[PDB]
């Protein structure tokens, strides 16, 4: 697994490194979550280490009948415990040929190769600005599959981010508020409403004919609005 | 693991729970600390809205990291 | 360069190797440690079982990572 290329892979290490760094790839028995499991063959792509039990092995654990392998990832800053897990970020890839930026046309590693036609590559200096500025401007496309993303910079079609830990690039703080923000535009595309209430801003998926939403064991402010015009719930039109 | 759930006010709720615990899972602890009743729990991660068949793992949804918890409103 | 050892899902214990610590030699101290004969012991790592004849070097065992130690 050590000497898989598919050229080190990228893990996002929450801690203590809190960085994009260069990952490890491991292996347990899906069955009994202990790292005994032997594969039969090694993975070739990251549909292999992605998918969820499209490698199999056996379980050399004594009284497990595990066959499935449930591959994880570790950062390889420094040591990491048997369950001190990363997310792989596997668009990330060391810039061994010197391609350059599709933005900043720099030469930098690792960078990001974007799921495009074109595979177009984003230093990571780059996707930090992209994801920031995108952020801020409420330009992340929300997708009912996939989530809260960002296409190809260049703009290149069926390119979202599938794997949202990328935005892991974005800091902390601010993955916070992608994250924040991602729910609110997941409660507006489902035709949700965010409470109006200062101070609030709850989430709230009314019955879709409901022109009543209220805010109600701990979780609403328990304000009664009007959907339309977001005032206090009144009978009658708006204004 | 420790996971937190967080309506969009920020209210926070931590949660004990494994990598493979289910979705739907995730909602019975909810309304264990909580008191809402799964049904009325929608759980958004980055924005996507998480399905009761998957798991944690199912979405690499990492130790410490934040669930989104939106209400269904029926009344 | 120390190697972490868990013993049938046991807590990692330390055992320092050398760069060309054959896994046998590994499996050896782990025996003496455990009173289990070195022969009923399999080293598990990253989803590889290791050869007795292999170093710890040639298994890309990085600085204080872990192996996985069976038995029969
Ligand atoms: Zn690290
Ligand atoms: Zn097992
Ligand atoms: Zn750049
Ligand atoms: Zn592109
Ligand atoms: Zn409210
Ligand atoms: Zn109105």
């Amino acid at each position: 697994l050590t000497r898989v290329d598919l050229n080190s892979f990228y893990v996002y290490c929450k801690g203590p490194c809190q960085r994009v760094q260069p990952g490890k790839l491991r292996v347990q028995c899906s069955t009994c979550r202990q790292a005994t499991l032997t594969l039969t063959q090694g993975p070739s792509c990251w549909d292999d280490v992605l998918i969820p039990n499209r490698m199999s092995g056996e379980c050399q654990s004594p009284h497990c009948p595990g066959t499935s392998a449930e591959f994880f990832f570790k950062c390889g800053a420094h040591p990491t415990s048997d369950k001190e897990t990363s997310v792989a970020l596997h668009l990330i890839a060391t810039n061994s040929r010197n391609i350059t930026c599709i933005t900043c046309t720099d030469v930098r590693s690792p960078v990001l190769v974007f799921q495009c036609n074109s595979r177009h590559v984003i230093c990571l200096d780059c996707f930090h600005l992209y994801c920031v500025t995108r952020l801020n401007d409420r330009q992340f496309v929300h997708d009912p599959q996939l989530g809260y993303s960002l296409p190809c910079v260049a703009g290149c079609p069926n390119s979202l981010i599938k794997e949202l830990h990328h935005f892991r690039i974005l800091g902390e703080e601010q993955y916070n508020r992608y994250q924040q923000y991602g729910a609110e535009e997941c409660v507006l595309q489902m035709g949700g409403v965010l409470c109006p209430r200062p101070g609030c801003g709850a989430g709230l998926l009314p019955e879709p004919d409901c022109r009543k939403v209220t805010c109600e064991n701990g979780l609403g402010c328990g304000f009664a609005f009007c959907r339309e015009c977001k005032e206090a719930y009144h009978e009658g039109e708006c204004s | 693991m420790q996971i937190f759930v967080k309506t969009l006010t920020g209210k926070t709720i931590t949660l004990e729970v494994e990598p493979s615990d289910t979705i739907e899972n995730v909602k019975a602890k909810i309304q264990d600390k909580e008191g809402i009743p799964p049904d009325q729990q929608r759980l958004i991660f980055a924005g996507k809205q998480l399905e009761d068949g998957r798991t944690l793992s199912d979405y690499n949804i990492q130790k410490e990291s934040t669930l989104h918890l939106v209400l269904r409103l029926r009344g | 360069m120390i190697v972490f050892v868990r013993f049938n899902s046991s807590h990692g214990f330390p055992v320092e190797v050398d760069s060309d610590t054959s896994i046998f030699q590994l499996k050896e101290v782990v025996a003496k440690r455990q009173g289990v004969p070195a022969d009923q012991l399999r080293v598990i790592f990253a989803g590889k079982e290791l050869r007795n004849d292999w170093t710890v070097q040639n298994c890309d065992l990085d600085q204080q990572s872990i192996v996985h130690i069976v038995q029969r």
